RNA sequence: AGAACCUUACCUGGUCUUGACAUCCACGGAAGUUUUCAGAGAUGAGAAUGUGCCUUCGGGAACCGUGAGACAGGUGCUGCAUGGCUGUCGUCAGCUCGUGUUGUGAAAUGUUGGGUUAAGUCCCGCAACGAGCGCAACCCUUAUCCUUUGUUGCCAGCGGUCCGGCCGGGAACUCAAAGGAGACUGCCAGUGAUAAACUGGAGGAAGGUGGGGAUGACGUCAAGUCAUCAUGGCCCUUACGACCAGGGCUACACACGUGCUACAAUGGCGCAUACAAAGAGAAGCGACCUCGCGAGAGCAAGCGGACCUCAUAAAGUGCGUCGUAGUCCGGAUUGGAGUCUGCAACUCGACUCCAUGAAGUCGGAAUCGCUAGUAAUCGUGGAUCAGAAUGCCACGGUGAAUACGU
């Protein structure tokens, strides 16, 4: 059968929002679209940057964005000439003055979209998927991670018929509301098509 | 969608709101009850003279994202799976699934 | 239908081709595209030759034809029977 | 003193007091049988006083809010037998062994998606 | 006298915005009455959760907005003043009329 | 059903004579949820049976109940292809319900111009046996009476 | 979750070729505002006008036209090349792993046995010892009470009244929305293997999972979706790409699925009068007053809302009539006269008035749903939406019969 997002039946109990700012009926599909293009360009630009996540803040008439990066000093630039001028496209964008912050990701093996975003790596550069599923538990289990569970499906190998494998270590209670569960999902191109890569972290129960 | 659909859109929207002015005056003179039927036949062939385009009901509301044609839901601007999808993520505020 | 206080409708371009071609003797029948426009006295004794999807039909205006519209009088859909 | 009583059924809420009296029952700023004019919502609101006979030796004030007729003869009820418990502790287990004492939380249950009602389903054919 | 509504989707953050205001302007001087909940509103969606035909497969979502009222008595010119320059938290939609 | 675990629901009196039996009679006849017309239209016919006999509506309402209910009915039993027709007794409370389904059953089915009408010369009839309730509890007597050699 | 034009992907006709939609180079360049002729429109030609804005006066360029190709474009094929998403078995109680042991081996044990439960739920024994995903708990709503605040919500005790909580007033009460208590086989008795548990009783708003929702294990059906989107391979490039008008998707000897309205007296009609819940509102909802029999029209307050509008709830009740008739039941079809939205109601919209008054008297062989505030029946709101619900999604009123048993 078919499981519910794990990140969407959480969100009243553990996990936060994404987009934290008020509006009435008459702002608020505009509100959204102007979120998916400067979250889009976002990570058209920063993407050798290793960014997970795009919070993005309206508090009046202007926008605060704060994104989490493993490798701030890349993303900083020479004494901030970067965010400069990333805030004022950001401004072009979105028609209101901006304000951008940067968060550094402590131990960036322990968050699901970066995993999956190496994963997806490594399988566009020819690597056998066991032994960089392996790598990605090990690495994530050794850290301390309470439990880890890994799946990739398509047409592995470049065969002829697709199929699904995952490995998994420790616990993983998805039924559990209150438990933190982080999971996240990547695509990679290769030469025969599209295989999609699906990653769950399991921390603490509160 | 096709390319072509959202460029009728987009041209479709820029006519309307370059002539809403006129046709609102045109439509006010026709609606009127006090006036010269000479003066509503005059208007009643002058209306005609615009471009089909500029009537605002000549539009389609359509996914700002993917340009799908159904399913629209006004609050948001997008169709039911792309709100699905983005809502799922947390990235629509105050949002979440109902039980009662 | 038509609201009263409005009149009747009737095409700018068809207006002006049936004047010219009333004032000028009954010349030859008249193409037209416009169904939507109705029939007015001036019309009686003209031929018109209104579109009906693929084809113009050729209508012989009557002082009986005077109220409703031209398509009225060119069918859109052909059927002869079953079996 | 008045003594006081709130009574709830479905979606009906009442208010009742009680003081000593010779037998008045008001409703809503109208008489018992102004009000209701089906005899079984009549029946079913002098219950309780009939139960434990102070039917003429009690005043009655009363008002009512939201529901149907039954439901507020209900609230009536629970509001009453409140009250009198209130008024008097000697005679909660009279009235407890009669079913006046529990609060009945039957309420109406929602409309699920995919069913004509909240329980009866679509025809069904095999083929 | 002034009237004040603030609006927002979480209860925890306009509570802590309310107690705010309401202390810094009891700190000026002036009297205050509330805050008073207004009812809370409730909007709700439903949509189909399949690409293609499944007609009885759908999801059902909500959205909740919290409303409070404050109301301000023998205001002080320094009151109002301090009142501005609150800059309350992001998130809380705010309506000040007198 | 397999669980056996059901109970039994409590029943409220009748408005204006204090009978629990009367109550179930009405909700017998209620239809679409209408208690008040039912329970008007029984009324109305007790009132005119008792001013045309004399004695009440209580007990002339079950002397009709005894010349009605039935002792003993059918039950069938598949053994290989047909059916065994075992007799088995009826307990009261399933008389008292049989009884009543009968009367109201035949007195829906009859050509005068009301119901109270209807029922009232029905059950009038049914208090000294002339109608199709009796001619019914009648058959069912025969029929089980006919198959008793089966019964254990 | 709503085909007159548009949507539109299909048909006929008239037109385009670096192009309806992006980037690169060369050249004439404000952006726009009224205009006229020909044409079904696409388009072609023409007439006045602002021709600037930071600017090292070199201009960079919001953005218009021309010339080439590198390219753009495809709702074209393959769901049996794929990602993502969904249906179903099935909310069924199952599905595995590490180490040890047994077997030449596929494999087995654990997960079997006695009780017990809704449950691989729990207790005891056991060549097994432990662990994971499932079950249960954490989440939302309803039923009882407690504390804080009282406006636009409330009116028990007082003063006035135009009888209007209308005013002065009060924080008791309904109610609103934040935070707590509460239900745990907790206590009593009996059985039981002193265990797990089972039958009953007390208190309490609620008793043994109190009611309802969310939550769908490993997998099966080469199940559905290349037309939401994304994507390998194949295919077209003055056309399988692009623009416009008109038509079609609404046909009609027939067959089936899901519905609505009936065939009446537990009813039809007329007059008078009670009692809800939930929800929406700025290119919007729209009162009051006047005109019209009516759909509606004119003028026009209030409202971004516990305040104003939508917006008199219906079945019910009392009185009168009809008295079993294809009817004072039923409302299909058809003729005449209109209203409103919209450039435009012929094909092909909804609604109003007058006239007409079809089949239908409870439905063959067969077949469906439902265990309680349920079935049955009566009204109200919302999304889509210029206009267009008997469908879909929600909310309350009245309120049953039966379950011996497997
Ligand atoms: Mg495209
Ligand atoms: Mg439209
Ligand atoms: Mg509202
Ligand atoms: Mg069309
Ligand atoms: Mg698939
Ligand atoms: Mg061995
Ligand atoms: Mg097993
Ligand atoms: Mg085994
Ligand atoms: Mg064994
Ligand atoms: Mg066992
Ligand atoms: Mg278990
Ligand atoms: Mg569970
Ligand atoms: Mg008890
Ligand atoms: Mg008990
Ligand atoms: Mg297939
Ligand atoms: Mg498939
Ligand atoms: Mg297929
Ligand atoms: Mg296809
Ligand atoms: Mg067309
Ligand atoms: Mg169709
Ligand atoms: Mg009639
Ligand atoms: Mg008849
Ligand atoms: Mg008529
Ligand atoms: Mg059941
Ligand atoms: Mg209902």
């Amino acid at each position: 059968g078919q499981k519910v997002h794990p990140n969407g039946i959480r969100l009243g109990i553990v996990k936060p929002w994404n987009s934290t700012w008020f509006a009435n009926t008459k702002e608020f599909a505009d509100n959204l679209d102007s979120d998916f293009k400067v979250r889009q360009y976002l990570t058209k630009e920063l993407a050798k940057a290793s960014v997970s996540r795009i919070v993005i803040e309206r508090p009046a008439k202007s926008i605060r964005v704060t994104i989490h990066t493993a490798r701030p000093g890349i993303v900083i630039g020479k004494k901030g000439e970067d965010v400069e001028k990333l805030r004022k496209v950001v401004a072009d964008i979105a028609g209101v003055p901006a304000q951008i912050n940067i968060a550094e990701v402590r131990k960036p093996e322990l968050d699901a979209k970066l995993v999956a975003d190496s994963i997806t790596s490594q399988l566009e550069r020819r690597v056998m998927f066991r032994r960089a599923m392996k790598r990605a538990v090990q690495n994530a289990m050794r850290l301390g991670a309470k439990g880890i569970k890994v799946e990739v499906s398509g047409r592995l190998g470049g065969a002829e018929i697709a199929r699904t494998e995952w490995y998994r270590e420790g616990r993983v209670p998805l039924h559990t509301l209150r438990a933190d569960i982080d999971y996240n999902t990547s695509e990679a191109h290769t030469t025969y098509g599209v295989i999609g890569v699906k990653v769950w972290i399991f921390k603490g129960e509160i | 969608a096709k390319q072509s659909m959202k460029a009728r859109e987009v041209k479709r929207v820029a006519l309307a709101d370059k002539y809403f002015a006129k046709r609102a005056e045109l439509k006010a003179i026709i609606s009127d009850v006090n006036a010269s039927d000479e003066d509503r036949w005059n208007a009643v062939l002058k209306l005609q003279t615009l471009p089909r385009d500029s009537s605002p009901s000549r539009q389609r509301n359509r996914c700002r994202q993917t340009g799908r044609p159904h399913g629209f839901l006004r609050k948001f601007g997008l169709s039911r799976i792309k709100v699905r999808e983005a809502a799922m993520r947390g990235e629509i505020p105050g949002l979440k699934k109902a039980s009662w | 239908p038509r609201s009263l206080k409005k009149g009747p409708f009737i095409d700018l371009h068809l207006l002006k081709k049936v004047e010219k071609a009333v004032e000028s003797g009954d010349k030859k029948p008249l193409r037209t595209w416009s169904r939507r426009s109705t029939i007015f006295p001036n019309m009686i004794g003209l031929t018109i030759a209104v579109h009906n999807g693929r084809q113009h039909v050729p209508v012989f205006v009557t002082d009986e034809m005077v109220g409703h519209k031209l398509g009225e009088f060119a069918p859109t859909r052909t059927y002869r029977g079953h079996a | 003193n008045q003594y006081y009583g709130t009574g709830r059924r479905k979606s009906s809420a009442a208010r009742v007091f009680i003081k000593p009296g010779n037998g008045k029952i008001v409703i809503n700023q109208r008489s018992l049988e102004q009000y209701f004019g089906r005899e079984t919502a009549r029946m079913v609101v002098r219950q309780p006083l009939e139960l434990v006979d102070m039917v003429e030796k009690l005043d009655l004030y009363i008002t009512v809010k939201g529901g149907g007729i039954s439901g507020q003869a209900g609230a009536i009820r629970h509001g009453i037998t409140r009250a009198l418990m209130e008024y008097d502790e000697s005679l909660r287990s009279e009235l407890r062994k009669a079913g006046f004492v529990t609060r009945d939380a039957r309420q109406v249950e929602r409309k699920k998606v995919g069913l004509r009602k909240a329980r009866r389903r679509p025809q069904f054919s095999k083929r | 006298r002034i009237r004040i509504r603030l609006k927002a989707f979480d209860h925890r953050l306009i509570d802590q915005a309310t107690a705010e205001i309401v202390e810094t302007a009891k700190r000026t001087g002036a009297q205050v009455r509330g805050p008073i909940p207004l009812p809370t509103r409730k909007e709700r969606f439903t949509v189909l959760i399949s690409p293609h035909v499944n007609k009885d497969a759908r999801d059902q979502y909500e959205i909740r907005t919290h409303l409070r009222l404050v109301d301000i008595v023998e205001p002080t010119e320094k009151t109002v003043d301090a009142l501005m320059r609150l800059d309350l938290a992001a998130g809380v939609d705010v309506q000040i009329s007198l | 059903p397999r669980r056996r675990v059901i109970g039994q629901r409590k029943i409220l009196p009748d408005p204006k004579f204090g009978s629990e039996l009367l109550a179930k009679f009405v909700n017998i006849l209620m239809v679409d949820g209408k208690k008040s017309t039912a329970e008007s239209i029984v009324y109305s016919a007790l009132e005119t049976l008792a001013q045309r006999s004399g004695k009440s509506e209580l007990e002339a309402f079950e002397v009709a109940l005894e010349n009605v209910r039935p002792t003993v009915e059918v039950k069938s039993r598949r053994v290989g292809g047909s059916t065994y027709q075992v007799p088995v007794e009826v307990r009261p409370v399933r008389r008292n319900a049989l009884a009543m389904r009968w009367i109201v059953e035949a007195a829906r089915k009859r050509g005068d111009k009301s119901m109270a009408l209807r029922l009232a010369n029905e059950l009038s009839d049914a208090a000294e046996n002339k109608g199709t309730a009796v001619k019914k509890r009648e058959d069912v007597h025969r029929m089980a009476e006919a198959n008793k050699a089966f019964a254990h």
